[PDB]
DNA sequence: AGGGCTGATCGTGCAAAAGTCGTGCCAGCCGTCT
DNA sequence: AGACGGCTGGCACGACTTTTGCAATCGCAGCCCT
C-alpha cells in the first residue's frame, strides 16, 4: 500500500514480518560462531517476543 | 522524466485540446460538461532504440516516438461547471509560466 | 497445454463438505508453503521489483 | 504462501496463555513456573532421576 | 646545482579504507544493502489491503472485449498468445510468424493468425497490435470516414512514401509522389494526428522515485545545505555486550569482544567522518551553487576534481570515490553529485568552463530559428558571438549532440 | 633462571596504466542552383 | 549539372582525469620449555 509516491509502507504487514526476517538472519550469522550466552539468550528472548 | 503541461496529449482529440490553451491552461471562463482534460500533461518515458518498427514509425509520423504518455488532468466525473478563478504554485527552480 | 482446457482448468469448485478444524505440525508447514522466507527486503526502489 | 526456517522454536504464544493453559495442562507446568521458564528465566530441571 | 634525483624520503597496505571507499563510490541504495549485509554478523553493530482495487492494464481490457467477442478455443488461444507479447505502445512485439510458432499448431497458419489479429486489430483501440506500425496508422485513417479531404494524399504517402517524410525531404517527396505543393503538407498533417503508439495512451500513471540525500534550501543566501538524517547510516554499540565482555570469566574472550567493538567504533566514526567531509565539500559546492544553481546551469563554471580537492585536505582519490553515485535534493530539486563537475573550454568569455544549459538553450534557440529549417552550426557560432563567448561549429556540433539536437538539414519542416 | 623467540604491531594515497576527452577538421552529401 | 557548401563525424593526438592496488618494521613480552 504505497503512500507518498516513493515508499510502499506495508507497516507490520511486513514491519513485524521484516523485523522477524532480519533478526532471524542476524541469528543465523551469530550463534553459528558459538554465541556468547548473554547475547544469544537475549536475542532468542527478543525472538520469541517478536 | 519531467511531466510537462503543454496540452500535447498524444492520441488526443483537438476539441479536448480546443478548450486548452498553449499552457494547457484552458482559457479562463469556459463551461464544463463530461470529463475532458483540463491540465494537459505528459509523462516522459525512456527513449527508443534503433527499433526498426519504431524507427519506421518515427520516420512515418515522428515528433512523438511515444516519448511521453498523455498524463493529463480532467474535470471530475459527473461534476461540471464553469470557472470563477484559478491558482498555481511554481516552486522556485522552474520558470515555465505558460498561461501563468 | 492445449490452451483450451488450460484456460478451462482455472475454474472449478468442489463440494468441500464437512469443513474441519484441527492443529498442525511443521512438516506440513513445509509442505503447504511453496518456500521458506530468508530476507527482510520486499522490493526495490532502484528498480521496483520483487 | 512462503515459510521460514525457524530454528528458534515457536510454540503458540497462543498456546496455554488463555484461560486454558494448554501446556500447563499437558506438562503440568505451573503457570508461574512455566511462565518463569519460558522467559529462558528458570533453567528448570527437565529430567534426571540419579 | 648538478640536478637530478637523489635518494631520500615502507610497510603493509590493507583494503580497510579501500573497502570503505568501495562503499562510498557505490550508491547508498546498494551501499546500505552491503551495510546491512555487513552489520548482520557484527553483533555490536546496529492495513494489509488499504484501497485494494485492481485495474485493466489495457491487454486485459482487450481480453474483456475478446470475452464478449465470439471466438473459438483455437481462436481464443491465438488471440491470447497475441495478447501475451504486447508492447506498451500498442504495437505487436513479435511478428505474425513468431505468433504462429508460439501457437505450435500446424492447423494454425500465418493466414489464420492474420485473420485473428485483424478481427482483433481494431476493436479497442484502433491501431492495436500495430505489428511494425505503418498499417496501424493506415487502419486508424481507414476508421475515419473518407469524407475527410486529403485522405487520399495521406493514404498514398503512407502506402510507400514513409522515407520521403523520414528525412523531411519535401522536395523529393513532391518530385516522387507528385503530391500537391502547399497541399501535400495538408495530407502530411492529417497523417501527423494519427494516434501513434495508441496503446501507449492507456499507460499514464507512475509513483515518485528520487531520494533526497542532502538538502540545501537556499537559507537566506548561501543555502543551508543539510544531508538527510534518516538516510545517514549509524550503528549502536553493544553496551550490553560491552558489559558482557569484561565480566566474562574468559576476560580474554570478553575483552577481545571489547577490542573488536572498539575497532568497529573506529570504522563507524570513519564512515561518519567520510559523510562530514563530503558535507564540508558540499558546503563549498553550495557556496558555488548559491550563484550557479541560482543562476542555473547556464551560468555555471566548470569545476574539476583538482579544484575541489584543493579547497579540502581530501585526496583527489578521496573525493573521486566519495561522491560517486551521489545525488542531493536542492531548491532546484534532486541533483546528482557526479553531475557537479564539467570540462572547461576555449571560449572568449575570458575563461575556461562548460557548455551545459548554455548548450541546451542554444539548441532551444536553434530550434527557435524559423520553424522552416533547423539553425546550422554557424547560427550557433553567431549566437555565441552575440553571447561574446567563443564557440565553434565543430564545438557547436559537439554541444548540440550534447543537447541531442536534430541535424540542421534533418529538422527542416514545413512552417 | 635463561633461552628462544616467535610471531605478537599496524597501517594507507596515490600511481600507472588506462582511459578518455577537445577540437576540429576532411569526405561525402544533400540543396539547389544557376 | 557540376562544382559549391555547410555540415558532420572519424580521426587522431595530445590534456585531463582517474582508480586500484599495494602489503610491514621497531618493539613484546608472553609463553613455554627447559
Amino acid at each position: 500500500v504505497p503512500l507518498d509516491g516513493g515508499r510502499f509502507a506495508t507497516s507490520d504487514l511486513n514491519d513485524l514480518y521484516r523485523r522477524v526476517i532480519n533478526r532471524n538472519n542476524r541469528l543465523k550469522r551469530l550463534l553459528d560462531l558459538a554465541a556468547p550466552d548473554i547475547i544469544v539468550r537475549n536475542e532468542k528472548r527478543m525472538l520469541q517476543e517478536a | 522524466g519531467p511531466e510537462e503541461i503543454t496540452a500535447d496529449i498524444p492520441n488526443v482529440g483537438e476539441a479536448a485540446l480546443s478548450k486548452l490553451d498553449e499552457s494547457g491552461i484552458v482559457y479562463i471562463g469556459a463551461e464544463v460538461t463530461g470529463g475532458d482534460i483540463l491540465v494537459g500533461k505528459v509523462t516522459p518515458k525512456g527513449e527508443t532504440q534503433l527499433t526498426p518498427e519504431e524507427k519506421l514509425l518515427r520516420a512515418i509520423f515522428g515528433e512523438k516516438a511515444s516519448d511521453v504518455k498523455d498524463s493529463s488532468l480532467r474535470v471530475p466525473n459527473g461534476v461540471s461547471g464553469t470557472v470563477i478563478d484559478v491558482q498555481v504554485f511554481t516552486r522556485d527552480g522552474v520558470e515555465k509560466d505558460k498561461r501563468a | 497445454k492445449d490452451l483450451l482446457k488450460f484456460l478451462k482448468a482455472q475454474t472449478k469448485t468442489e463440494e468441500f463438505d464437512a469443513i474441519k478444524i484441527a492443529l498442525a505440525s511443521p512438516d506440513m508447514i513445509r509442505s503447504w508453503s511453496f518456500g521458506e522466507v530468508k530476507k527482510p527486503e520486499t522490493i526495490n526502489y532502484r528498480t521496483f521489483k520483487p | 504462501m512462503g515459510h521460514i526456517e525457524l530454528a528458534s522454536p515457536t510454540a503458540h504464544i497462543w498456546f496455554l496463555k488463555s484461560l486454558p493453559s494448554r501446556i500447563g495442562l499437558l506438562l503440568d507446568m505451573p503457570l508461574r513456573d512455566i511462565e518463569r521458564v519460558l522467559y529462558f528465566e528458570s533453567y528448570v530441571v527437565i529430567e534426571g532421576g540419579m | 646545482m648538478k640536478q637530478g634525483l637523489q635518494l631520500r624520503l615502507q610497510l603493509a597496505m590493507t583494503p580497510q579504507l579501500q573497502q570503505a571507499i568501495r562503499l562510498l563510490q557505490l550508491s547508498t541504495l546498494e551501499l546500505q544493502q552491503e551495510l546491512q549485509q555487513a552489520l548482520e554478523s557484527n553483533p555490536l553493530l546496529e492495513l494489509p489491503v488499504y484501497q485494494g482495487e485492481t485495474t485493466q492494464t489495457l491487454q486485459d481490457y482487450l481480453m474483456w472485449q475478446v470475452e464478449l467477442t465470439p471466438f473459438t478455443d483455437t481462436d481464443r488461444a491465438i488471440a491470447t498468445s497475441i495478447v501475451d507479447a504486447v508492447d506498451d505502445t500498442g504495437y505487436l512485439t513479435i511478428q505474425i510468424e513468431d505468433i504462429v510458432d508460439s501457437i505450435g499448431d500446424d492447423e494454425i497458419g500465418l493466414e489464420e493468425v492474420e485473420a485473428v489479429l485483424k478481427r482483433i486489430q481494431r476493436f479497442d483501440p484502433v491501431g492495436v497490435a500495430a505489428k511494425d506500425l505503418r498499417d496501424c496508422l493506415l487502419i486508424q485513417l481507414s476508421q475515419f470516414a473518407k469524407e475527410t479531404p486529403w485522405l487520399e494524399e495521406a493514404r498514398l504517402i503512407i502506402s510507400d512514401h514513409l522515407d520521403l517524410l523520414a528525412n523531411h525531404d519535401f522536395r523529393t517527396l513532391m518530385r516522387v509522389t507528385r503530391l500537391k505543393e502547399e497541399v501535400l503538407k495538408e495530407a502530411v498533417n492529417l497523417i501527423q494526428s494519427l494516434d501513434p503508439r495508441p496503446g501507449q495512451s492507456i499507460q499514464t500513471s507512475e509513483p515518485e522515485y528520487v531520494i533526497p540525500d542532502v538538502l540545501v534550501r537556499k537559507v537566506s543566501g548561501r543555502w543551508t545545505v543539510e544531508l538527510n538524517a534518516d538516510s545517514i547510516p549509524r550503528l549502536k554499540i553493544n553496551q550490553q555486550y560491552a558489559a558482557m565482555g569484561n565480566s566474562a570469566r574468559n576476560d580474554a574472550d570478553g575483552q577481545f569482544i571489547r577490542s573488536n567493538l572498539q575497532e568497529a567504533r573506529w570504522l563507524i566514526k570513519s564512515l561518519e567522518s567520510r559523510n562530514d567531509t563530503l558535507l564540508r565539500v558540499s558546503r563549498c559546492i553550495v557556496e558555488q551553487q548559491q550563484a550557479f544553481f541560482e543562476q542555473g546551469e547556464e551560468y555555471m563554471k566548470p569545476m574539476v576534481l583538482a579544484d575541489i580537492a584543493q579547497a579540502v585536505e581530501m585526496h583527489e582519490s578521496t573525493i573521486s570515490r566519495v561522491t560517486t553515485q551521489k545525488y542531493l535534493h536542492s531548491p532546484r530539486g534532486i541533483f546528482e553529485l557526479k553531475y557537479f563537475f564539467s570540462s572547461h573550454v576555449n571560449t572568449e568569455g575570458g575563461g575556461e568552463a562548460s557548455s551545459t544549459a548554455i548548450r541546451a538553450l542554444v539548441k532551444k534557440l536553434i530550434a527557435a530559428e524559423n520553424p522552416a529549417k533547423p539553425l546550422s552550426d554557424s547560427k550557433l557560432t553567431s549566437m555565441l558571438s552575440e553571447q561574446g563567448i567563443m564557440v565553434a561549429r565543430r564545438t557547436v556540433a559537439k554541444y548540440r549532440e550534447s543537447l541531442s539536437i536534430p541535424p540542421s538539414n534533418q529538422r527542416k519542416q514545413l512552417v
